[PDB]
């Protein structure tokens, strides 16, 4: 998934 | 957004304090009513990934809706990462891999790949669903009533009409059907004296006394 | 919209927020009384058909007009098929906007000569707009008269917001109407509403 | 018809 | 309007949602009051024939006062047409001419004004509007008894505003009404300070 | 005339 | 006004909405109190008289300081006058009488003539510097109370005194020395007694906290 | 004698 | 901010009474709900160190969280320098970063310089950082408390989750607690629904699920 | 102010009718607190000298205040011309001449001359000079019209110890040392109190927020 | 003194 | 430390 539930969009992964 | 100078060039420009104010605003007031879909249409005019994901992150609340919005965001990028293999990848247009230059890289080049409209598009396709599931009434349930003129009744059906967003068959049968059958006896009758083929305006004319 | 640059060239530029937010409030203030529609048109100016679409669309409620709204530009862009069957002339759905592009419009509006798609479809546009100022008009100019206290002005006010919503006929029925003690000094001028409306100040 | 009874205005077909 | 650049080219320009609602809003907020004149006349700054249109078709209500001014256009066209006999009186009132046309006369060397021109005929009819509501005669403002100088003056020059004869009927008015309508208290005071007295020297003598 | 009577200003003629 | 633009030039511009509704506010809400005036001359920054008589004439009511007002322009103006007599050779532009100063018998082309030439003749400004002349009689003739008339209260605190003082001096417009403290309270006034002479305003007031 | 009394700032006599 | 003007070159310029008002208006009407910092994220678009400092600055009021701020700016500050020691330019030491010992103009020759040292947007991150502390304290509910009312409404408690979880945020407990605890936590009868489903439902197919 | 244009010239524009406004409301709403003066210093950037005394002239009120304001003008104008005796004569063509302290001011300074010494190649900032003269007796002003003593905030038996942490730094912030993390913990709650001493010195004030949530 | 008692900020003197 | 307590944000030191 490109974007984690709860996680802010455009958020960057790890 | 990216907008245009004097020079003819596409150049990066800050997302504006109205625009910022006008989307959060229109969202407290407005919740997910159809309208404030083309609203942030227009609102993200020349908006970057970025920009969407500021417009987005700037609403407080209807966490819900959020959830759902990056989840048609999943479905939708990762239906664009099979259908794509430097070209930007679905993480990109939703700007979690993506920098604001490289942003700007894909859509002030030439040929452009607008990832911003890409990007829109995604979200549009969210909105619409949470559009349609926050709903209040059914179309089967707008019935005129004794007392109800019959232009607040034809309002209170099109706006029914256009929140649940139903295949244009399904809509032509609604108005076919259900608009004339759930009228109140004193248009009713009016309106089968006008006969097949009457339009809105012959209609709502035909009922206003 | 297109506005112009620093050079004579025409460029596409996004709605302004301003824009975007007075049109809405407008239709939230006004509904549709008669004003309404040169402020839509002001607020047009400039507008390709997505901007004018946008402007519909963004407003909540009013679907009975707004769905009359769509019943109309069908009308005008089947008629303007009828009447117009270097650059490849827009079909009727192309100047309403749902077969064109931005760039397509664009290039219409841009181009020397220009084919305004945008001032065309808004000339259809404001003709559904007048269509629904006329059914919303409460009343018909056949039943506004003059009250016996009532000042001349206040009912010729009355009269031709009457009138304008209804959109030599209104010279006969204006004077006719007025109160008899006014109706008789009217009725002696035998002339400028200006004249009339001092002689029975 | 360009516009069906309850599309959006500009609604591509 | 038509409006300067930066690369000093008169150009057309959309009228502004901010000029639209400023028109908008005076009207409503003022049943043409004096003061609404020259507020239009700035509005209005650079307009074209269409633009002038605009501004007054979004007038809602007033529509007497609205008849009245299309009247007055009708006669100052009808007048141009005689005078005339190219833009014709139609064209200036914008109900024959072309945006393309309009911004092509004003632009022109030498210009023709047709937005100034079709301006001064809007004015025109507004004059003729502000006096048709003018509530007061100046004959009817005389100083209360315990009424400030300074109070009584406003009235006295507001009103005379809004009744607006030629200044010949506006100076006779002030050098003998103003005076003499007065209280007798200040009033014997103004003919000890002598005739000529400016109305600052006045109003110190009866503060 | 030039305006007729409940019609806008700039109403074009015929 | 006469604005710079970007190609450096000074052209025209109209008077902008805002200001418009800035400067009728400004006298509806606050009338002739000492501030309006350099508000005024802020809002008519770059004015020319065109502009100036705009703004003066979208006043509603304040009448008798509006005549006041004009006839402080003639003394001015007649001033000019006499004292710049008034044919004109290519280069030139045309002697601005008093009239043309306030804007009676000028065009506005003349006056941005004037402004914009070089060695520019200032009229906006001149016209400007004798409409504050005015402004400042009014707001002189309207200041209610004279400054003899301060006095601390015994109950009142020092600082609202002292606000109360300079706000009627400077309506008023050296004689404030010593009758600040002479016009104190009897408790403070031998606080700023025992500071001695020479005490600046910070000392005295929070002396008598 | 610019402006007499009561005539609006910048009229043309 | 630094921004490109209308012939492409970087300049500075002052920061906008608009913008200027609406940082303070933001702070004031929402506090630190979540959304406040893309707020100031957004608003503080091309900022120097100078114009974040004024932005902070005029907040009035929130002088604990501001505090807090100025404790979040200091431990990143000596945590710049533990990490940072011909005509080569002066690197920033993270004083230098935070406004307090550099100028405006040295501030925009570290962002305007080729290559750029954007001591703003680092100072941003760190004001963003403590922003997101600021956020976590100041939430009112853990989100293990969060539990669906026995007639609560489904979609009233998924709104609730959320808004618990976004303001709790770093990623190991939320993306878990989104798969076991929002189905743990529904009232009796609309977990055994979404047991029903199983794995891999998604929130769309749950909040029909139990719509009524 | 003065501003840098699409051709990249300092040039003079006048003060926009938005930033009057906003310095007027903000001196209405807020009076003298601490947050008033970086809001002057934002709304007057890039300000001439004129413009500084525009706005400091549009207030209406708080004369005190503003007299106060005159008299640190004048002690830091007096400075600098004594630091600054300008050399009386004829200048040197292509030269401006050198600012007095009135000039700096704007009382003995024409705007062009103002423009002239900001727009020099090097400028000399006068604007900047004045402002640095205002914010500085500003400052004074904030201090006397602080409402509390820092030694009266007290966490209320009943308060939450963020509401009293609030309290704490806004006051603190009106008065302007090392008196703060000694007399925080000190002024707690009985409860908190004991808990913030438990956790021990050195406790960062997240640190001792959470420990009394 | 540069600025006197109740004159306005920059006022010529 | 670059911040004191109670002093404003980027206020320059000694
Ligand atoms: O004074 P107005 O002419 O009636 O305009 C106001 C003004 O907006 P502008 O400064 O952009 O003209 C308000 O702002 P403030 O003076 O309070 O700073 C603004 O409120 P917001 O800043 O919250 O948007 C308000 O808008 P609204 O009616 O949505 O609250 C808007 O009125 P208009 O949009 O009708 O012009
Ligand atoms: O459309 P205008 O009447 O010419 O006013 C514009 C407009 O400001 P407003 O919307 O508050 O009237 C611009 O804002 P946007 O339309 O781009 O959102 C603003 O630009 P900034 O927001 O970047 O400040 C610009 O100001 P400026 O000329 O300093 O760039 C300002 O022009 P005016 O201050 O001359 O009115
Ligand atoms: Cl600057």
């Amino acid at each position: 998934p490109v974007l984690f539930p709860g996680q802010p969009f455009g958020q960057p992964p790890l | 957004p990216i907008v245009q100078n004097l020079q003819g060039q596409m150049v990066h420009q800050c997302i504006s304090p109205r625009t910022l104010n006008a989307w959060v605003k229109v969202v407290e007031e407005k919740a997910f009513s159809p309208e404030v879909i083309p609203m942030f249409s227009a609102l993200s005019c020349g908006a970057t990934p970025q920009d969407l994901n500021t417009m987005l992150n700037t609403v407080g609340g209807h966490q819900a809706a959020m959830q759902m919005l990056k989840e048609t965001i999943n479905e939708e990028a990762a239906e664009w990462d099979r259908l794509h293999p430097r070209e930007p990848r679905g993480s990109d247009i939703a700007g979690t891999t993506s920098t604001l230059q490289e942003q700007i890289g894909w859509m002030t080049h030439n040929p452009p790949i607008p990832v911003g409209e890409i990007y829109k598009r995604w979200i549009i396709l969210g909105l619409n669903k949470i559009v349609r599931m926050y709903s209040p009434t059914s179309i089967l349930d707008i019935r005129q009533g004794p007392k109800e003129p019959f232009r607040d009744y034809v309002d209170r059906f099109y706006k029914t009409l256009r929140a649940e967003q139903a295949s244009q068959e399904v809509k032509n049968a609604a108005t076919e059907t259900l608009l004339v059958q759930n009228a109140n006896p004193d248009c009713k009758t009016i309106l089968k004296a006008l006969g097949p083929g009457a339009t809105l305006e012959e209609m709502m004319t035909a009922c206003q006394g």
